[PDB]
């Protein structure tokens, strides 16, 4: 009586929403085609399928996603692969002409014409669940696609449902490296729109990653196919305990009630450990203590941000696998004595722990090698107030001749609306100094 | 490191083995065994030389087929 | 405990309506009764059990093989049970005037 | 394959030191209390007026 | 209440295993478990249909 | 009734105990597993004095195994007998002190004092009405010596009445085993005549002295010397457990061997131990064995006690014997010999009798004697000490961990005034 739909808006979206189904669809004995072998079956427990999947009545299953872009080139991929037979075939809607990174087009001329035809789409799902726990929402901001339609979907969803929970799993640009030349205009404004309308969305900035890989999976030649991987193993660790059993569990629910302290900063950064390749896997034992080192490693932070400049707030820091509690107290003490992770003076404790046994698993063809322990940080940190710092120097230059702009301003969107973006951003700047101001 | 020898030959007696001992008359130390030890002990010495003369020639002949070839 | 007086047993035997006859009354304590030269203390564990073996084989766990009975008109024909028999001996007498 | 088997679902679901305590001390029986010793005994008229000292030194308990 | 555990050589069609005191009656054989029991070496009984 | 608690610490303590505890074991009967299988009424009356109750009626011995390297408690268990002794008392660190006497009584020995001496006060508790505790101990490594005086001084100073025993083996200048033996000697000595009520000596090189030459075994190791000690040190409280003609407990004993408080060494040895090859031409009559228990090189220490001078004796006989015999041959000895018998103390010698001989055996006897010899050991350690400190060598490891050089000096003199004092005597005349 527990489930949760998934929404992938977005190239960006939709290329790491396809690795996030591979991993889902693994997990639970279910292969490309969506039936379940009548041999081999690995099925620990029933009614794991029911966290995301609805049963057809005899035979196959069906993913509970819905699939937005305006490009059929991304689209019209899976439609033609070898996981065709498994999406339903009315949900994968989808345009003709491109946003082009205009985000005004994806919010206000191009995206008015198949949002109507979205929330229909979800009216239909809401009801075949029960108790919808929560949605889940994956989009690349540097995109208007992305940026331009997450806003429209999640105003008219903060309206249509109410109090349900969502999360927002982003991807936000890096310091120095970005593909795009527009991507500055287009991460202020949608900020601005997901500030007020969702519940934790964290970061996941690509040039961050890049380090990631390199460190440990000794691989220069890293391309989005694996990178995207990475975010699969994350999303599974966030839901271990929703189909699962376990000694010590987390609810959906218990993560706007461990880790927002106000309405406001409720931006978080990640992290995961260990991600040790085949041909060094199997050298080391992984103990608990051990492992919850890498975890607070500067280096492996889920985003290109130190958080040695600031504060920790709350870390809700999750485990998988062969995990006895008597062995996290140690690994919770230990971590307080070091002297170069610093709390907040009105956060004595700051750790939401959560156990779920079921071990992680292999995906074929992959760069991850089978572990016994895994431990998936969401973190909340003073250091994020530098990600939004970079981000709005940008702006500054760029509009102080007011370039690019000019390709907005012809998409029907008013001229203040820029600027406005800019008291979102900024105000949010004098917060986080006010909260980690000691009293 | 432990102690879980008496000796380098004998093992501690089997629970049942020590039956007196209470006053000093049974001591498993007058040996009576010395004089059959050394000469099994002997004899297997032999054998080691052969095994590894053995050896060491098959190295050289192979090493010295060496030098022919190069002939 | 598992025992009750022998005046209580007859006591629930006039109540539930069943009659008995008296010299069964006497076969029921012979076989039932605490082995005691006095009165007193007649246990009903085993009678209970067996009487209640028609309604539903209580315990039939930890015996999956064993299959309960399923009881029928021919339940109440072993009431039958009488030396009105005798006629067995010969029913071809029987027969010929029935025919 | 001394302490390679392990497994969350066997670690965490198998109690360690407070499983029943070895025996020795089990020796004792549940239907016996007091007031059921003596009192219940039986009783009896005659009492057997037999008397007896080992000659050993009683074990100290 | 014991300190003896099994081993997957222990259980087998038609033996009745001891469960928190019920009775088990393992009856039918998936598909995949013949081949397993075969390649280790541990004979395999004859099935009969669930009364 | 008047029982005695066991401590024994450090390697060559682990090791002594490792069979005293088998010795006293086999003579009463139990069972290397802790039940009762013995034969005679009498070897259960006085059981309390060693062994203690539990539930399920198994035997435990009260004794403290006390180390601080795993080695020594991680292998006296594997061997017979390794069970008895109860898993709680074990205590022992994860360091080591590698004979540095210093590791052993201020930085790692006293840091795990806490622990041990909890132990000691809640065993001997227990008891109805004590006696008194005796430690076995070497002084040739620092970590054994080092912590093992220690516990010495503390006991006195909470329990002044109950009687204390040590059997401490000093090393020999012959055969050499320890480099930093003198320092470790020197000083530990030092702690022993202050604080201990009795300590008898005993040297390694007797024990080899004992082996090759009146057992006449072709192979001695480390187990045979033990066997020899574990038997004598039965005999000081042999009658502790038995009736007999003349009880004698160890309180007896020091009332007759210790003329003065500061001359409280003694040595000791055990008699008779015939050959393999032997036991068929020697008669066994009670003039055999007084002969033999003096004769010099049955004695456990090396030091000759024929170059000087006896100031008391006391001799424990073993068996059923004509208490006539032990009077009259015991006078034997001291009419004859006047020369080697101190003279203000008329009859200066001791004699007890207790009725169980030990097992397999007739006639035994224990010695326990304190001789002008034992002189001659300390003259030996001082000798070497003093000569390894006039260069300071070897001292850098002591003067580097809180402990400052005048200690020693004060260790010198004190053993320095003993060795002239305890001569202040043997010249004496009334
Ligand atoms: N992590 C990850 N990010 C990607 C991937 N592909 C593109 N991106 C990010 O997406 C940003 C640009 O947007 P796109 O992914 O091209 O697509 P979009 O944002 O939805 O906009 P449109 O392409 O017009 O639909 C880049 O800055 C990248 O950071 C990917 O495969 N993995
Ligand atoms: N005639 C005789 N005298 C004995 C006997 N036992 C001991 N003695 C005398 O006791 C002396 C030895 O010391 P004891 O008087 O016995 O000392 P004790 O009897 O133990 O007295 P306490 O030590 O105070 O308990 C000897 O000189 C004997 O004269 C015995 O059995 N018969
Ligand atoms: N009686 C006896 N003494 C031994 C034996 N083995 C070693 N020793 C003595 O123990 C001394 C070494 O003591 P050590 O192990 O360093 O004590 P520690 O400092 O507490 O570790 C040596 O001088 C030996 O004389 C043995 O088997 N029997
Ligand atoms: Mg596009
Ligand atoms: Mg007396």
């Amino acid at each position: 009586m527990r489930e949760v739909i998934s929404i992938h808006v977005g190239q960006g979206g939709i290329q790491v929403g396809n690795a996030c189904w591979e991993l889902f669809c693994l997990e639970h004995g279910i292969q490309p085609d969506g039936q379940m072998p009548s041999d081999k079956t690995i099925g620990g427990g029933d009614d794991a399928f029911n966290t995301f999947f609805s049963e057809t009545g005899a035979g196959k299953h069906v993913p509970r996603a819905v699939f937005l872009d305006l490009e059929p080139t991304v689209i019209d991929e899976v439609r033609t692969g070898t996981y065709r037979q498994l999406f339903h075939p009315e949900q994968l809607i989808s345009g003709k002409e491109d946003a082009a990174n205009n985000f005004a087009r994806g919010h206000y001329t191009i995206g008015k014409e198949i949002v109507d035809l979205c929330l229909d789409r979800i009216r239909k799902l809401a009801d075949n669940c029960t108790g919808l726990q929560g949605f889940l929402v994956f989009n690349s901001v540097g995109g208007g696609t992305g940026s331009g339609l997450g806003s429209l979907l999640l105003e008219r969803l903060s309206v249509d449902y109410g109090k349900k929970s969502k999360l927002g799993f982003t991807i936000y640009p890096s310091p120095q490296v970005s593909t795009a030349v527009v991507e500055p205009y287009n991460s202020i404004l949608s900020t601005h729109s997901l500030l007020e309308h969702t519940d934790v969305a964290v970061m996941l900035d690509n040039e961050a990653i890049y380090d990631i890989c390199r460190r440990n999976l000794d691989i220069e030649r890293p391309t989005y196919t694996n990178l995207n991987r990475l975010i699969a193993q994350v999303i599974s660790s966030l839901t271990a305990s929703l189909r699962f059993d376990g000694a010590l569990n987390v609810d959906i629910t218990e993560f706007q009630t461990n880790l927002v302290p106000y309405p406001r900063i409720h931006f978080m950064l990640s992290s995961y450990a260990p991600i040790i390749s085949a041909e060094k896997a199997y050298h080391e034992q992984l103990s608990v203590a051990e492992i919850t080192n890498s975890a607070f490693e500067p280096a492996n932070m889920m985003a290109k941000c130190d958080p040695r400049h600031g504060k920790y707030m709350a870390c809700s820091m999750m485990y998988r696998g062969d995990v006895v509690p008597k062995d996290v107290n140690a690994s919770i003490a230990t971590i307080k004595t070091k002297r170069t992770i610093q709390f907040v003076d009105w956060c004595p404790t700051g750790f939401k722990v959560g156990i779920n046994y079921q071990p992680p698993t292999v995906v074929p063809g992959g760069d991850l090698a089978k572990v016994m322990r895994a431990v998936c940080m969401i973190s909340n940190s003073t250091a994020i107030a530098e990600v939004f710092s970079r981000l709005d120097h940008k702006f500054d230059l760029m509009y102080a001749k007011r370039a690019f702009v000019h390709w907005y301003v012809g998409e029907g969107m008013e001229e203040g609306e820029f600027s406005e973006a800019r008291e979102d951003l900024a105000a949010l700047e004098k917060d986080y100094e006010e909260v980690g101001i000691e009293t | 490191m432990k102690r879980v020898k008496e000796s380098y030959f004998r093992e501690h007696p089997h629970w049942s083995d020590i039956n007196g001992c209470s006053g000093a008359k049974e001591f498993e130390g007058e040996d009576l065994a010395y004089d059959a030890r050394i000469k099994y002990q002997k004899e297997t010495q032999k054998q080691w030389i052969e095994q590894q003369i053995r050896e060491k020639k098959m190295r050289e002949e192979a090493e010295r087929n060496e030098e022919r070839a190069y002939a | 405990k598992g025992v009750v007086s022998e005046q209580q047993f007859r006591r629930v035997l006039d109540v539930s309506n069943i009659k008995l006859s008296e010299q069964d009354i006497n076969l029921l304590l012979s076989e039932f009764k605490v082995d005691n030269i006095p009165n007193g203390q007649v246990r009903y564990s085993d009678f209970c059990e067996v009487i209640d073996e028609i309604f539903t084989k209580k315990a039939i766990d930890k015996d999956p093989l064993a299959t309960v009975t399923q009881f029928q008109p021919e339940t109440t024909l072993p009431a039958r049970r009488y030396y009105l028999n005798l006629t067995e001996e010969e029913k071809g007498q029987l027969r010929h005037l029935l025919n | 394959s001394k302490k390679t088997i392990l497994s969350g679902f066997m670690k965490n679901n198998s109690i360690v030191g407070f499983k029943e305590c070895l025996d020795s001390q089990l020796q004792l029986k549940d239907s016996k209390s007091e007031y059921n010793d003596k009192f219940q005994s039986k009783n009896r008229i005659h009492r057997d007026t037999s008397i007896f000292h080992i000659r050993n030194k009683s074990q100290i308990i | 209440n014991s300190t003896d555990y099994y081993t997957w050589e222990d259980l087998n069609v038609g033996i009745n295993i001891n469960l928190f005191e019920r009775v088990f009656r393992i009856v039918d054989c998936d598909s995949f478990t013949k081949e397993f029991f075969v390649y280790m070496g541990k004979k395999m009984n004859s099935p009969e249909r669930v009364p | 009734m008047r029982e005695i608690v066991h401590i024994q610490g450090g390697q060559c303590g682990n090791q002594i105990g490792a069979k005293f505890w088998e010795v006293i074991s086999d003579e009463h009967g139990i069972d290397p597993t802790g039940t009762y299988h013995g034969d005679s009424d009498l070897q259960l009356e006085r059981i309390n004095v060693y062994y203690n109750e539990a539930t399920g009626g198994r035997y435990v011995p009260r004794a403290i195994l006390m180390d601080l390297e795993p080695g020594t408690m991680d292998s006296v268990r594997a061997g017979p007998f390794g069970q008895l002794f109860r898993p709680d008392n074990f205590v022992f660190g994860q360091t080591g002190a590698g004979n540095n006497w210093a590791k052993g009584h201020y930085t790692e020995g006293a840091e795990l004092i806490d622990s041990v001496l909890d132990v000691v006060r809640k065993e001997a508790e227990g008891c109805d009405c004590l006696q008194g505790f005796q430690i076995t101990h070497s002084l040739g490594g620092g970590t054994g010596s080092g912590m093992g005086t220690l516990l010495i001084s503390k006991v006195r100073e909470e329990y002044p009445d109950r009687i204390m025993e040590t059997f401490s083996v000093v090393p020999s200048p012959k055969v050499s085993d320890t480099v930093v033996e003198p320092y470790n000697a020197t000083l530990s000595v030092h702690q022993l005549v202050e604080n201990a009520d009795e300590c008898m000596v005993i040297d390694n090189e007797a024990l080899y002295d004992i082996c090759f030459r009146t057992l006449k075994l072709t192979t001695p190791t480390y187990g045979d010397l033990n066997h020899l000690v574990s038997a004598a040190m039965s005999g000081v409280t042999c009658c502790l457990r038995f009736p007999g003609q003349l009880n004698s407990d160890l309180r007896k004993l020091a009332v007759n061997l210790i003329p003065f408080p500061r001359l409280h060494f003694f040595m000791i040895g055990f008699a008779p131990l015939t050959s393999r090859g032997s036991q068929q031409y020697r008669a066994l009559t009670v003039p055999e064995l007084t002969q033999q228990m003096f004769d010099a090189k049955n004695m456990m220490c090396a030091a000759d006690p024929r170059h000087g001078r006896y100031l008391t004796a006391s001799a424990l006989f073993r068996g059923r014997m004509s208490t006539k015999e032990v009077d009259e041959q015991m006078l034997n000895v001291q009419n004859k010999n006047s020369s080697y018998f101190v003279e203000w103390i008329p009859n200066n010698i001791k004699s007890s009798i207790c009725d169980i001989p030990p097992k397999g055996l007739k006639m035994a006897v224990t010695f326990v004697g304190n001789s002008t010899a034992i002189q001659e050991m300390f003259k030996r350690v001082a000798e070497q000490f003093t000569a390894m400190f006039r260069r300071k060598a070897f001292l850098h490891w002591y003067t580097g961990e809180g402990m400052d050089e005048m200690e020693f000096t004060e260790a010198e003199s004190n053993m320095n005034d003993l060795v002239s004092e305890y001569q202040q005597y043997q010249d004496a005349t009334a």
